[PDB]
């Protein structure tokens, strides 16, 4: 239920 | 490990940029004011995630804790920023450099006036206390970290508290004035939390009755409720 937030957290 | 002074400087270097938004050409309506404010919020959320990742220790927490903290604190962190932007402008909310709302302009959105009045009153308290820039930085970090890997987190929060105590000591006031200033700053955390709770109820309702559509990251945060 957090695909975007996780992706922002993991993005560099 | 960082000194208090170094931690504060790290928070200073992590500050997110001011998102730019402009008034629509046509007079504000309930729908268009809600559209401008949610569009602002969604863009700020992107930069907020990047800010959190630069707070020392945050990315060492479990990815589950990172999600939970941001999920709980985001509205508070947005409001704290707004209040800082607005601190030297009584009667006004400086959402962005070209979106400066006078208190009465909230009359066009059902229910928002109450929340504008909370944000304005808390902003006035910070003005009267003469909140300093470095104090603001520590408080905002404390909002994120207290919003609630576990050993790491209480440690992180303690480091930021030590940093705030260090900033207050540098002001040179007496030992009892230092304790008094710490208490008065931290007692305002509950007013920020209160305003967030009310803002969240308001936005969730507006979304629910389809007054305003929300997208992407802001949508995802709201769907969590
Ligand atoms: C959440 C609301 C929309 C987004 C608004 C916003 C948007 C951006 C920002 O930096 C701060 C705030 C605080 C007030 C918020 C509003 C209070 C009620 C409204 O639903």
């Amino acid at each position: 239920r957090h695909p975007l937030l996780l992706r922002h957290l993991l993005q560099n | 490990a960082l000194s208090p002074e170094q931690l504060v400087l790290t928070l200073l270097e992590a500050e997110p940029p001011h998102v730019l938004i402009s008034r629509p050409s046509a007079p504000f309506t309930e729908a268009s004011m809600m559209m401008s404010l949610t569009k602002l919020a969604d863009k700020e959320l992107v930069h907020m995630i990047s800010w959190a990742k630069k707070i020392p220790g945050f990315v060492e927490l479990s990815l589950f804790d990172q999600v939970r903290l941001l999920e709980s604190c985001w509205m508070e962190v947005l409001m704290m920023g707004l209040m800082w932007r607005s601190i030297d402008h009584p009667g006004k909310l400086i959402f962005a450099p070209d979106l400066v709302l006078d208190r009465d302009e909230g009359k066009c959105v059902e229910g928002i006036l109450e929340i504008f009045d909370m944000l304005l009153a808390t902003t006035s308290r910070f003005r009267e206390l003469k909140l300093q820039h470095k104090e603001y930085l520590c408080v905002k970090a404390m909002i994120l970290l207290n919003s609630s890997s576990s050993r790491k987190l209480a440690h992180l929060l303690n480091a930021v508290t030590d940093a705030l105590v260090w900033v207050i000591a540098k002001s040179g006031i007496s030992s009892q004035q230092q304790s008094m200033r710490l208490a008065n700053l931290l007692m305002l955390l509950s007013h920020v939390r209160h305003a967030s709770n009310k803002g969240m109820e308001h936005l969730l309702n507006m979304k629910c009755k389809n007054v305003v559509p929300v997208y992407d990251l802001l949508l995802e945060m709201l769907n969590a409720h």
